[PDB]
DNA sequence: CAAATGCTATCAAAAAAAAAAAATGATAGCAATCT
DNA sequence: AGATTGCTATCATTTTTTTTATTTTGATAGCATTG
């Protein structure tokens, strides 16, 4: 029950990637890890936000023939009840002090409804929501 | 590839045939799935060293 | 079928709403009329930030027993297909000049998905969409 | 709002135009009557007005924008 | 065989598009299909006579 | 409701039809009067059972636009639940000495199932099968 | 999918049931087998007509509360449209000098209609019902 | 039966052929025996057996024709 | 009256048929392995 | 050394996919005629 934020799932796409992040993804057990459609979409729009090329399309391919297809029936909608719990955690934060982007709350009322862990580099605004968080960028 | 499964009791194929359509695939499709399914089960995804592959082969680039 | 955003929805249990508005929501069948999960988020949480009081109380009731359940069935969520519109509703807009806020895209995505028309005040961003958009803040003229 | 209707049955037609007769009406009345009735009768409920009690029961309320 | 219908209030217009799209058929086919049952239920139909017609019509049959 | 058994709904087009059972189906109210699949299958056959011809060509035109769409809706199919009435009503008939077709049997099922009237001349079978008859050959 | 006519069920309840089709029946889907509303008819019939006594009273609970059952929602009713195929396919055997009979032109119909197979003993008529047959007593072979 | 199956990609071949071996046994024997134990799940019921046992349970009945 | 009717029209999009391309389901044929 | 297995191939359908006509809606525009 492991639920993967936008920032660690795109990690490994980037530059120099953080090698520590790259071998906690390669311990898992893909049958575990899942996804908020909304962070496929911040991901399928970050490809589609680049400038035409060849990067561009080798990207698009494997994202779509590649790394989507291993989630496949683990991309986590966002419902009506997954829309109630958005605004418990988001309302109870921001009433005391403690903001959470709608980004973030989104993935945390997700991660809240199924009690999954989100793996993320801001546990900030996670342990806010009262949402178990492990920040890959650690050990243990 | 090609593969050809013959001596296949006939009620097995009976039972395939029926999964096949009644989730509105060929026989022939149901097959390849379900010997698929087994590949993708039988396989343990790397799924960090996957991606920063992806990654370093387009120059690597950043989501956001 | 028509998708209700956020502000519209809200009019009615405004001040003095805005009567042109409630006038089209009269003129609805229940059934045609849809709201995004995203939405529905929107209300929920809008209706949490207010001080307590009597008000948040009876509001946060009606919003739940009478309103919402009036869409049962017909409240959309954001689903992984929704997502790839979104992902071209929005690098389309921004390769065009004006760019769409992520709320607003999940929420015309969602609408072009199923080829529904947006009720919104602020149909500026929408139209950007190529998603049929409709103010009901304004006059019906259609040719 | 108008709106055309071609290949209509021509026996159609005069039962229209008679019912029309026998009530005080122009053909194309009784055609907005007969319509305008069942669409009435899909009005399960006025959304509109609906919620405008609810407004009107708490005095009105503002909610927050919340939206970038 | 034509019938326009004008001034037709934008709602009603709505609830009929509404029950249209509902059975899978445009919106015409819908006020078609509307008086047509209109006329239906305005006719009293008389099935013997109807039928000993039909017969006569074509030289008598049996079944 | 009323259920017209195949001899009467097909008198009519009979060459000399019976004047009394035309003027007793000129009472009824149409939307009152049903008709069974099995009577509506036999009707069907015995156009179909005609040479190629005017004759024929007519009689199906006029039995598939004049005629059957007259009941439509009202045209009661066999099914499993009348399957059982119709177990019963030949069983207990059958054995007390009566026999019952089952071409009939099917339509006193029918009639049995939804309580109906069945119209008919063949009135001896029905009254065995505890359905309420009615010959349209007789007057009232 | 496959439609069993009357004397295909029967054969298990038998005294000596037939080894190849009771096999035969083994080596399906239930699910994929259907019945006619007059088969069941049949079935049904078959039984009531039996002598008062403890055979026929188990028989039935056995009918009712364990075979049957078993099919439900696969039960296929002798509806209106499946009538029009009826008159077709009687009507072309007539004009084919075989003759198909009231009681099998409602099953071979019924099963045409849905496209199925008609397992029985009896192919003899159903072939000229242009309806696809399978004698579950015979063998299969080559194509 | 006979089926053959194409386009099937080299991956999952691969895939079925390791099974096999490790399996100690053929391709055509791993496909087969995939495909059995599937069929074997869906079999919920045994129309044949499961009617037979009546007849045995009444001692076997002849129905009347009836038709 | 001007507004309302009853008919015929326009006219640009949506909403059966003819052709072209895949797959599917059944085997059929061999050379190379195992029993 | 006869059965099994691995790979291809043939072939008459089904099933799709793509093109190419035809119909139908939408929506509202003329025109001569009653609240």
């Amino acid at each position: 029950m492991i639920l993967l934020d936008t920032n660690v799932i795109s990690e490994p796409l980037r530059p120099q990637p953080n090698e520590r992040v790259v071998a906690w993804l390669d311990s898992l057990i893909l049958e575990d890890v899942y996804l908020s459609a909304i962070t496929v979409a911040e991901m399928r729009l970050g490809v589609a936000l680049l400038l035409n090329g060849k990067k561009k399309n080798v990207l698009h391919e494997r994202m779509e023939q590649s790394i989507l297809p291993l989630f496949a029936g683990r991309i986590l909608p966002f419902d009506e009840p997954v829309a109630a719990i958005y605004a418990q955690i988001r309302s109870y934060a921001k009433t005391h002090g403690k903001e959470i982007a709608a980004a973030d709350g989104y993935i945390a009322a997700t991660a809240k409804q199924h009690s999954m862990t989100v793996a993320t580099r801001d546990t900030g605004s996670f342990f806010a929501a009262d949402v178990a968080v492990f920040n890959p960028w650690h050990l243990e | 590839a090609s593969v050809v499964i013959r001596n296949l009791s006939e009620a097995t194929h009976n039972a395939i045939k029926f999964r096949a359509r009644a989730a509105g695939r060929s026989t022939e499709a149901e097959i390849r799935l379900i010997l698929d399914n087994i590949a993708k089960a039988q396989q343990t995804v790397r799924l960090g060293s996957m991606l920063a592959s992806i990654g370093q082969e387009i120059g690597g680039v950043e989501l956001e």
